[PDB]
RNA sequence: UCGAAUUUGGGUAUAGGGGCGAAAGACUAAUCGAACCAUCUAGUAGCUGGUUCCUGCCGAAGUUUCCCUCAGGAUAGCAGAAGCUCGUAUCAGUUUUAUGAGGUAAAGCGAAUGAUUAGAGGUUCCGGGGUCGAAAUGACCUUGACCUAUUCUCAAACUUUAAAUAUGUAAGAAGUCCUUGUUACUUAAUUGAACGUGGACAUUUGAAUGAAGAGCUUUUAGUGGGCCAUUUUUGGUAAGCAGAACUGGCGAUGCGGGAUGAACCGAACGUAGAGUUAAGGUGCCGGAAUACACGCUCAUCAGACACCACAAAAGGUGUUAGU
RNA sequence: GUGAUUUCUGCCCAGUGCUCUGAAUGUCAAAGUGAAGAAAUUCAACCAAGCGCGGGUAAACGGCGGGAGUACUC
RNA sequence: GAAGACAUUGUCAGGUGGGGAGUUUGGCUGGGGCGGCACAUCUGUUAAACGAUAACGCAGAUGUCCUAAGGGGGGCUCAUGGAGAACAGAAAUCUCCAGUAGAACAAAAGGGUAAAAGCCCCCUUGAUUUUGAUUUUCAGUGUGAAUACAAACCAUGAAAGUGUGGCCUAUCGAUCCUUUAGUCCCUCGGAAUUUGAGGCUAGAGGUGCCAGAAAAGUUACCACAGGGAUAACUGGCUUGUGGCAGUCAAGCGUUCAUAGCGACAUUGCUUUUUGAUUCUUCGAUGUCGGCUCUUCCUAUCAUACCGAAGCAGAAUUCGGUAA
RNA sequence: GGUUGCGGCCAUAUCUACCAGAAAGCACCGUUUCCCGUCCGAUCAACUGUAGUUAAGCUGGUAAGAGCCUGACCGAGUAGUGUAGUGGGUGACCAUACGCGAAACUCAGGUGCUGCAAUCU
RNA sequence: GGGCGUGUGGCGUAGUCGAGCGCGCUCCCUUGCAUGGGAGAGGUCUCCGGUUCGAUUCCGGACUCGUCCGCCA
RNA sequence: GGGCGUGUGGCGUAGUCAGCGCGCUCCCUUGCAUGGGAGAGGUCUCCGGUUCGAUUCCGGACUCGUCCGCCA
């Protein structure tokens, strides 16, 4: 018969890694988490409490819930045609937090001090992000840089 | 008399159809399976906390 | 339990089975289809182990027929007296509840206990009721 | 399996309600007894003609049960049960488990 | 009683090695892989002569055992037995399954169809891609005639397309001609019982130094 | 077959789960493996057939789970109708930036596991065969193992490494910062946790693009046999075969092209006029150049357009161009 | 049941049936008997036939095997 | 005359009773039947690097076992190899060195584990009580399994801590009925006491067809509703198999590859074999063989004209145009 | 800068073979009455810091060292892959267009950094 | 038709590449309800080719025998 | 073609992750009857895996004996 089991299909999922099995460094447990914390959610197969299933796998979730040695974490799942609001309690082994929301935390405070010593001149803030731009006009110089001819090189075996 | 077994072909049709809306998030958030010692303490805090704006504001 | 249920067909030869209530021993099984649509049937011809009358079932292979747990222990004699065997098990645990056997094993039994072997006794249990099947004497330990 | 004749569980007894000594026993069913309720109301159905009136059971599975612990508190007399898993041999007789001696 | 190659010409399957899972493969045809003066010394044979493949297909072991036998026997009436080295550089290691169906009349009263049709092994191939060498030889420059002549013979026992390419490179290592005549000129290769062992920059002294002498004896 | 176990008239007896049978399930009023008549009875049917006027607008499903379920239902999904609360947003089958997660394609095997070709150098209180040896934990060759440095080839259920495409989250006002209130939680401790008071920061309020209104609720129909094409892919020698993944289609759909055709190419449709085109074509059928330009081919079975309606290995001083 | 005459109808009662004037506590209903109880009731003893034990029966249904030695013997 | 309170008769009770009555006699399925379980589950893979994903796909497994093989703590390091020591050698016990796990952890497989999750020792029962929340399967129902807490009461250790069975992923079961434990609480409805009975909360007795009927056959005497969703003809796709044809040439042929053949390989054709599939037909396409009769194909047996020979003649063989 | 105690990242730190180590600190080292544990005061426990020694541990250095780490326009824009065509080819498969982009290899460099407290010629 | 195996003295039967026994009867010796003993004869190992040095033995082909599976509705 | 069973000393077989009995060959004892004790004898069909260890547990292979292979 057919076989869907809890850590199906889970094979290299769980594996550690190579030449970084064993015990667990202590960051991981010195780290403290606060409700509301985006963290992102990865199994360590070395603990098998407090395991999340391999749905969550990669998954990124918001923090509701702090206990002694775990945490509640809620994220949104497919389910058919809409999100369904899934909480999970993990141990801190399978969690660490998101780096974009640290990134982003970082621009809001480098922002508003831009903000704020521009508006003693108001000199036109311009704070929204762009991307891309076109690049626009250079002069490229020949001295030392004479341009040198390339042709398509001929068919030969190599072998 | 065999039949097809099974497919998954349309169904991201039919979900798109009037489908993937994200759940609607609100303020203040249900706090059924946070911690019990938790919210045992925080009915009293948010008790006091209300009978001091009242002092102040009555 | 005592007894558990098993399939016609799951059945083999030389494997215990109930019939009309009684432990029983199979020697002979045959299955022939009924008519050519339909599935064979298992006719079973076994031996009662207590008594030796042959007992004889034909059932469908799909049903379920039910079959004893049976037991076969070791115990050294002690005495044979008034027709019941004294036993002691290892650890040094004895009974004398143990019938001593009527037939021509029993006979055996007690010329050889006359004339004073060492003697190796098999009794099975099988749904609640006892006997002695066979006994052999010991080559060392004497 | 293997389980003692005695155990320390919690008791709750309304006197002790913490851990005491038990004495354990194996649950036996005891006999159904006429004048219950659905024996009365199935001689009553099985009265007269009709036959057999009620199901039968006859594809029976399983081949083991489940074990049920009585334990009894020495102080105070009173009664809990608990299961276990199943398993084809149970014994309470407590002949422990013995590691570097012969087979 | 063997299929023709036909029905197994394709790389239409993953592949499917003798393993754990399989437990009962018939053994390979060809066996012999090394032939020739096969004990013969690196600079004894400058040239090298490849067929290669030009097609994505599966070559039989039957059929990779009559081509050797060919080029061999080819070349040992032409031009002596110890004159050159061939090597058969694939190997079977792809099984071959066959349902095998009943040919009797009346097969359907006890045939049963598509149903339960895994087959069975009954024979092994190689699995070629474009530009992959099938077999290699190695010998003198005074045998290059010869030696394509007994691939071009051994070229009809292969299905598809295969090419007779003259290598660059001397005999059966990996540089070129005058890079491994400016090579062994120095004493920084060293002989083996067919190959040749090189030297590098990196390593012990004292090993290097018991090994390739005359390279240091500057 | 024809003097009888004969043929037959009339009278009479046996009545339907009953009769009668020299036995065929035969006969019992053209009815018999249970007669005929009326009633219960308009018996039940998950099964077959049919189902009656027009126009307008919207518009599917052959999929999930359970069922003595597999020709049927329930349930979710898809659809319609009625709307309700609001007024440009607590949006998006999309991109960018930042940050995660993965073990396929590829690659690797002088990297682990496993398979595997060939020699080389060593090890014999530490192999086996021969020959020389009184024999010898003797010798000399040879062959096997094991080790060392190499070498050839591989892996759906091997792997150090490791894409592309898909995939999670964030890009603020429900935010940030400052100050200090509550608590029975927590701390050695106004330490912290959570929720707060008061104050400051507004249109570049925190990337792009678009928004066609955004959000919410009730109720109910039909459906629950699907099939085809490109790509990935399983079983099979293969199949207009069987089974999956993503998307687009047909079913449900006409129109121009592929002569012809459900699915291919183009393009989706109110009634008309003018112009321009798509895919496909312009000798004649047939609307449109027997146009222009450079070559190749002569077939005593030429060739002529994707899906598509077939041809291979091997050859040829046929002819052309090359190395 | 077999199917004139003639000539014969062998062996097997373990099974399934059928049948005994055998022997007698194993199974063992209702009524009846005894004990306990305040009673409903519960528990025992006793317990007919038939099963179970012991015989017969194949012109009853039926059945009529293997391994060695040299048809025969084990 | 006989018989006699025995037969008979009436009502209950046990046996016997296909003579008769009523009914049943699973599902999936490359047609059904036999076979198997793909019917409730688990590991790896197919599976196309989130998740999901089929086939009677591949390789296997489950209906158990354990008072320790659970919980806590302490000490130690395993498989293997080398070198040694009386009996003692290939394997008995002891000693040293090397040893990233090449061992072990109840079982299938895959993960995980080295002052441990392994081996040995010490103490225990957290495999306890009370109800909630969450994850997987999923309808976000049930069942099973699991996760993190709260309120107690315990175990262990110096302690931090750890423990709500087994290192993780499988190891299992509704309504009704019976029975047990708890509350010794509620009710027996004209009022009480005591038995008895019925309730409430939590378990057990089991449905393996595992969201859970109480169940043997035969029909060639057969019937009905349907089905080309489905088999037994032809036809269609495919060509494994059957038949026929090539290419290469190790050899046979006294000598000599190819007069005639031709191994090991390999490329095809055909639908006069048999399979495979299920597209059409089940409100019917008359189903073997023979007789009769017409036409077509060529892969030519004979006849016509030729080429080759291991063609002297005769006879024969190979081949061409030829139906 | 050396050393000790507690660490963070967990080989640039590991492994093999040599060499060096002032001062201080670690270490080996001396002892068995007491607590305690062993077949064995070897480990563990306790006592002294006395009798001694850098021999070892430890730290540092050396090696065209093994390994590991970093980089490269080194291989290689290669393999692979998203999209497109009434593109080629009998087919197997392959070119082109718009994009993304490896691994092995080769070469070059490197061989622990650091937090808190104490202490040191 | 195809597949698989088989072939020894007059008969049965043993054979690893280096034709033996038993039975029939030839003779001799030796005996009622007729024996035994001793020396005998007896093969082109089914046939034909190759390998070897020599094939019963190895291989290829042919013959023969014995098994197994096969036409239609 | 598929499924099931089968191989143990000469025979019967039994079995825990090779035993007897009857055969065989000796020796001893005592009839009417005997009996006892020794031995030679088994790669558990074969080959692997698992397991401290396998007749036993599993897989593969061989032999033999069975049972099905039906509707058209
Ligand atoms: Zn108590």
């Amino acid at each position: 018969g057919k076989s869907h089991g809890y850590r199906s299909r889970t094979r290299y999922m769980f594996q550690r890694d190579f030449r970084k099995h064993g015990a667990v460094h202590l960051s991981t447990y010195l780290k403290v988490y606060k409700v509301g914390d985006i963290v992102d959610i990865k199994a360590n197969g070395s603990i098998q409490k407090g395991m999340p299933h391999k749905f969550y796998q990669g998954k990124t979730g918001v923090v509701y819930n702090v206990t002694k040695s775990s945490v509640g974490v809620i994220i949104n799942k497919m389910v058919g045609n809409r999100y369904l609001e899934k909480r999970l309690n993990l141990r801190v082994e399978h969690i660490k937090h998101s780096k974009c929301r640290q990134e982003f935390l970082e621009r809001v405070k480098a922002n508003a001090a831009k903000r704020a010593e521009a508006k003693a001149q108001g000199v036109a803030v311009q704070l929204k992000r762009q991307p891309a731009q076109p690049r626009e006009s250079r002069i490229v110089s020949t001295e030392g840089n004479v341009p040198q001819t390339l042709a398509p090189v001929p068919y030969e075996t190599f072998i | 008399a065999k039949s097809k077994n099974h497919t998954a072909h349309n169904q991201t049709r039919k979900a798109h159809r009037n489908g993937i809306k994200k759940p609607k998030t609100y303020k203040y958030p249900s706090l059924k399976g946070v911690d019990p010692k938790f919210r045992r303490n925080h009915k009293h805090a948010l008790h006091g906390t209300a009978k001091a704006l009242a002092a102040a504001k009555k | 339990s005592a007894t558990y249920p098993m399939q016609c067909s799951a059945l083999r030869k030389n494997g215990f089975v109930v019939i009309k209530s009684r432990p029983c021993k199979i020697v002979d099984m045959s299955t022939s289809k009924t008519g050519k649509h339909g599935h064979a049937k298992v006719h079973l011809v076994a031996i009662d182990i207590f008594t030796g009358k042959k007992l004889e079932d034909l059932s469908p292979s799909t049903h379920n027929m039910e079959v004893p747990v049976v037991k076969r222990n070791e115990y050294q004699l002690l005495d044979i007296d008034d027709g019941f065997l004294s036993l002691m098990n290892m650890d040094g645990d004895t009974k004398d509840d143990v019938k001593a056997p009527e037939g021509e094993l029993g006979d055996s039994l007690q010329t050889a206990f006359d004339e004073g072997k060492d003697l190796m006794v098999t009794i099975i249990s099988a749904m609640g009721e006892e006997a002695a099947i066979s006994f052999k004497e010991a080559a060392r330990t004497d | 399996v293997n389980v003692p004749k005695t155990r320390k569980t919690y008791c709750k007894g309304k006197t002790c309600r913490k851990h005491t000594q038990h004495k354990v026993t194996q649950y036996k069913a005891g006999k159904a007894s006429l004048f219950a309720q659905g024996k009365r109301r199935y001689d009553r159905k099985q009265s007269g003609f009709g036959g057999q009136t009620k199901p039968v059971f006859h594809k029976k599975a399983k081949t083991t049960k489940k074990v049920v612990l009585r334990l009894e508190c020495v102080k105070c007399k009173t009664r809990a049960q608990l299961t276990l898993k199943r398993c084809k041999h149970f014994e309470l007789g407590g002949e422990k488990k013995q590691k570097g001696q012969a087979l | 009683a063997r299929r023709p190659a036909r029905c197994y010409r394709y790389q239409k399957n993953k592949p499917y090695p003798k393993s754990r899972y399989n437990r009962a493969v018939p053994d390979s045809k060809i066996r012999i892989y090394d032939l020739g003066k096969k004990k013969a010394t690196v600079d004894e044979f400058p040239l090298c002569v490849h067929l290669v493949s030009n097609e994505l297909e599966q070559l039989s072991s039957e059929a990779l055992e009559a081509a050797r036998i060919c080029a061999n026997k080819y070349m040992t009436t032409v031009s002596g037995r110890d004159a050159f080295h061939l090597r058969v550089r694939v190997h079977p290691f792809h099984v071959l399954r066959i349902n095998k169906m009943l040919s009797c009349a009346g097969a359907d009263r006890l045939q049963q169809g598509m149903r339960g049709a895994w087959g069975k092994p009954h024979g092994l191939a190689a699995r070629v891609d474009i530009g992959q060498i099938i077999f290699s030889v190695r010998t003198k420059d005074s045998n290059k005639d010869v030696v394509v002549e007994g691939l071009r013979r051994a070229r009809y026992k292969f299905p598809g397309q295969q090419k007779i390419i003259l290598s660059k490179k001397w005999g059966f290592t990996n540089l070129d001609r005058p890079e491994y005549l400016k090579k062994r000129e120095a004493g920084e290769v060293k002989d083996d019982g067919a190959f040749v062992k090189f030297l590098s920059k990196k390593g012990s002294l004292e090993n290097n130094i018991r090994e390739f002498p005359e390279y240091f004896a500057a």
